[PDB]
């Protein structure tokens, strides 16, 4: 239960915890499970979870292309898998909103003998997330930002402790995007669960 | 009835042709990786006896109605062979001569005279004063160029009266027939399109151009202090070469980020007790991976990989010698450069292996510029760092950074950019030469009116009517098209994009390797194996997945470098006024 309380984290910063399903179904009320190399009477394990509203799951779904799995989160599942989409009242804390990222990526710095001044920041050096793993800390921070600015779409150049092959700080521009909940009483939730 | 003749014609051809071949070939092999009077002589009387052969059979080709040919091929062969001169032989025998023994004598000291490849190159790679790359500029053309120019005239003379005689408009009307096909709807393809298509893909790099020239421009302008003007055109002779031809040199004076370095792996292989053997063998699982062929036992047996400790000729070839005998003859060093040279080098055998189950004639790249493109396009896969890494020699965990992408973009661009307006600028004077566009007596006006408007370069020395720039370059003294160069250039990219986009590559385009990747050599293959048998724009649709001439590529390429030149030059003059000189 300890993943329900507290409050839930976004999609670029979720959250991952190692070890009964049906008491899990008690919980939240599941609209989509699915697995991937693996039956769902089946389903060490771990579990990968963040906020993410219903209406857009498509981006949930293997194969899939988007925004989510390229910047936030993608699922390699090596280990057989389960996706549970699912809503439920955590009264832990419901989110307010959601904010997922829908870029970032490198910058270098305009003038080489200053490497904390003005950067040029290259839309082709682009930074996509790592099956399995975070996105950069200077994508992260970005969205963590854009979670609180008030703007529904924020971009900023951050970077934040990863040093290059020099020992100078790594810039990367991103862009966050905050969408408004239909239901403003209830959580939506991701769960990725892997054997 | 004579579609059945000229079928046997070409049997009987090709049975004959394939043996005075291979010993031909067999003869030269021996005396270039051995270099003795034994072996010239040998050379010299193999060859004799296939220029008799082959010329023999050609007036015999010529005596065939090719209107009243059915089978494409078999018109395909006959053309092959099908398609004033003791003047024209003194002529060009006296300009190359010219060219090879040039020299330029200091002005304090007659006695004391420097050769091309013995000092003058040093001097304009090397050099850094504006006075002393000047002499060498200005000497080489002074001495070289104005020796040249009788000769140049008598040749564009003579060369366009043979043209004519063939039923061609001129010179130049001849060598754009390289590019002719024929063919059902669009995949003919007729010589003056070949204008239309270099002048139409020109104006699209243009703007890519002129960004990379104001960034030169300014680094130029610290490098030699008021001697350029921010708003005016570039000395010729400061550009790291004799000719203008490669702004590579420049890397030193232009690289953005200097505390950034490069990849280099030779610590790598020689830490990893790496040798010629264990380099081409890397290279073959390569192409194996990739989908294409493996390298025979002929090929690992009479291969030179290795300077033997006779006297050779250690520049890197790839060798066909006739009967499925292919051989690679390189002096392989353990650094780098050969490293990728050997990818190249193999690159020229796959193509080869591709098409040996072709009709003898038909055995070479379907066009110019293709056989080339595919050597440079392998070559770059297995330059990624991510190839690098897999192979062990680039850390597993080695750090990124954005800069030194930077610094890499802009060195290629150097290389392969900064030379596509001197090769269209080059390439457009002599087809105006030719056709009589330019008169005789404006040739030297309109080479720099035309490299001053086109290239953006200024002459450092006023020039008159007795000098000539052009058949200072060793293509032009030895009657050699240019052209290749610059649909190479832009065939190369279109065959990478295409490579990268079926191997399902998402990313910078310069960071794409192909390796694992049987589709994309699966659809490389398709198109090695035709030959000449089809219309190269056949060729060409069958791995670009179009037909036509296609810059986007190039421009895709060498985007995130646009992207950054755009803002560098925020406070800079961008393109150049022609009212200027020094
Ligand atoms: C998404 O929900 C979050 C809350 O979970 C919203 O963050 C809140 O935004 C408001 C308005 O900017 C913040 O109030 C302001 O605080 C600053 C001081 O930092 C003050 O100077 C302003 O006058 C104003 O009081 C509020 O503090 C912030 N909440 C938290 C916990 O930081 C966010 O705006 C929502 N995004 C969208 C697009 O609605
Ligand atoms: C390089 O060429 C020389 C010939 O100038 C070769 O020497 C001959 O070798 C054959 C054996 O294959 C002898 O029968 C001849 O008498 C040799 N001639 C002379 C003048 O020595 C030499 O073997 C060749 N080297 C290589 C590697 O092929
Ligand atoms: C906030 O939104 C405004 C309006 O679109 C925009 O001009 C501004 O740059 C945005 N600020 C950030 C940090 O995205
Ligand atoms: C040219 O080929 C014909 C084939 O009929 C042959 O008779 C003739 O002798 C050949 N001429 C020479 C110089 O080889
Ligand atoms: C033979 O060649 C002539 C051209 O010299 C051409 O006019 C004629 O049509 C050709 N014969 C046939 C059957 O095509
Ligand atoms: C490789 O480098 C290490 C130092 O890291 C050294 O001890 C070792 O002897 C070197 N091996 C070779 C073949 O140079
Ligand atoms: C390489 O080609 C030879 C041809 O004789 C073949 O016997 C061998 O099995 C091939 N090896 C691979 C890995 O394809
Ligand atoms: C290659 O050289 C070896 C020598 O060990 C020999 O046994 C083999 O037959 C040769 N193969 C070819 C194709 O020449
Ligand atoms: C291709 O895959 C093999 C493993 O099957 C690996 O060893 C090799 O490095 C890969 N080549 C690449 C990705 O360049």
């Amino acid at each position: 239960t300890k993943l329900f309380i507290g409050q839930v984290p976004q999609p670029y910063e979720f959250g991952r915890l190692v070890f009964n399903f049906t008491k899990l179904l008690s919980y939240f009320q599941v609209n989509t499970f699915q697995c991937q190399k693996v039956t769902p009477e089946s389903i060490s394990l771990t579990v990968d979870w963040f906020a993410y509203r219903v209406e857009d799951k498509s981006d949930l779904l293997p194969g899939s292309s988007s925004d989510l799995q390229r910047f936030n989160y993608k699922p390699t599942y090596s280990n057989p898998t389960c996706l549970i989409s699912a809503y439920t009242n955590l009264v832990g804390v419901n989110p307010t909103n959601y904010t997922t990222l829908t870029n970032c990526y490198g910058c270098v710095d305009k003038d080489p003998a200053n490497p904390w001044g003005d950067q040029i920041c290259i839309p082709e050096f682009v930074t996509e997330v790592e099956p399995g793993f975070r996105p950069k800390p200077s994508c992260a921070r970005v969205g963590l930002e854009g979670h609180i600015s008030g703007n529904d779409t924020y971009s900023a150049i951050v970077t934040n402790g990863e040093l290059d092959s020099t020992g100078d700080p790594i810039w990367r521009k991103g862009v966050a995007l905050t969408k408004q909940p239909i239901d403003s009483s209830r959580a939506d939730l991701a769960f990725f669960v892997s054997v | 009835t004579e579609d059945e003749k000229a079928k046997e014609f070409l049997e009987k051809f090709d049975l004959e042709a394939e043996k005075l071949y291979h010993q031909s070939s067999l003869a030269s092999w021996n005396y270039n990786t051995n270099i003795t009077e034994e072996n010239v002589k040998k050379m010299n009387e193999a060859d004799r006896e296939w220029s008799t052969f082959y010329e023999n059979m050609t007036k015999i080709a010529k005596n065939y109605n090719l209107s009243q040919i059915t089978d494409d091929k078999v018109k395909r062969q006959l053309q092959a062979l099908q398609q004033e001169n003791k003047r024209l032989n003194n002529i060009l025998n006296e300009m190359s001569t010219i060219y090879s023994t040039g020299k330029v004598c200091k002005p304090n000291n007659p006695q004391q005279c420097l050769l091309l490849a013995t000092g003058l190159e040093d001097i304009m790679q090397y050099s850094k004063d504006y006075d002393e790359r000047l002499w060498a500029w200005e000497g080489w053309r002074s001495q070289v160029g104005k020796q040249l120019r009788p000769l140049y005239e008598k040749y564009v003379d003579l060369k366009n009266e043979m043209a004519r005689e063939k039923n061609y408009e001129d010179y130049g009307d001849y060598w754009r027939g390289d590019y002719e096909t024929d063919g059902k709807e669009d995949y003919a393809y007729s010589r003056n399109q070949l204008i239309d298509d270099v002048e139409r893909t020109f104006e699209e790099i243009k703007p890519l151009y002129e960004h990379l020239h104001a960034y030169v421009r300014t680094k130029l302008m610290d490098a030699y202090p008021s001697r350029i003007s921010p708003t005016g055109c570039l000395p010729a002779h400061l550009l790291g070469d004799m000719w203008g031809r490669f702004w590579t040199n420049l890397y030193d004076l232009t690289v953005p980020y200097g505390e950034k370095p490069t990849i280099d792996v030779t610590a790598a292989m020689i830490n990893q007790s790496w040798d010629a053997e264990k380099i081409f063998k890397e290279a073959e699982k390569f192409f194996m991976s990739v989908g294409l062929f493996n390298m025979t036992q002929g090929f690992w047996n009479n291969s030179m990989l290795t300077k033997p400790d006779r006297e050779v000729v250690c520049h890197p070839t790839a060798w066909d010698l006739g009967n499925n005998d292919f051989r690679i003859k390189m002096c392989t060093k353990v650094t780098m450069d050969d490293f990728l040279t050997a990818h190249h080098e193999m690159g020229h055998i796959q193509y080869d292996m591709a098409y040996a189950k072709q009709p003898f004639l038909l055995r070479n790249g379907a066009n110019e510029g293709f056989h080339e493109a595919v050597g440079e396009i392998m070559s770059l896969s297995a330059a990624t760092p991510k190839h690098l890494k897999d192979l062990g020699l680039l850390a597993q965990n080695y750090p990124e950074d954005y800069e030194t992408e930077i610094n890499f973009l802009l060195k290629q661009a150097l290389n392969i950019v900064g030379t596509l307006p001197f090769t269209y600028m080059l390439e457009k004077w002599r087809w105006m030469v030719f056709k009589g566009q330019i008169p005789k007596d404006q040739w030297t006006k309109k080479w720099w009116e035309m490299k001053r408007d086109i290239v953006g370069v200024v002459e450092p020395v006023p020039h008159d009517e007795t000098y000539c720039d052009a058949a200072s370059l060793f293509h032009v003294a030895n009657d050699y098209s240019f052209i290749r160069y610059y649909t190479r250039t832009i065939f190369q990219f279109q065959f990478q994009e295409a490579l990268c986009r079926t191997a399902q590559h998402t990313g910078p385009l310069h960071k794409c390797d192909i390796s694992n990747s049987t589709a994309a050599g699966e659809k490389l293959l398709k198109m090695l194996e035709l030959g000449k048998s089809q219309p190269w724009t056949f060729a060409l649709e069958n791995i670009v997945g179009e037909r036509k001439i296609n810059v986007r590529p190039l421009l895709d390429y060498f985007r995130p470098l646009f992207n950054w030149l755009k803002e560098q030059n925020s406070n800079s003059f961008v393109g150049w006024r022609t009212d200027w000189s020094p």
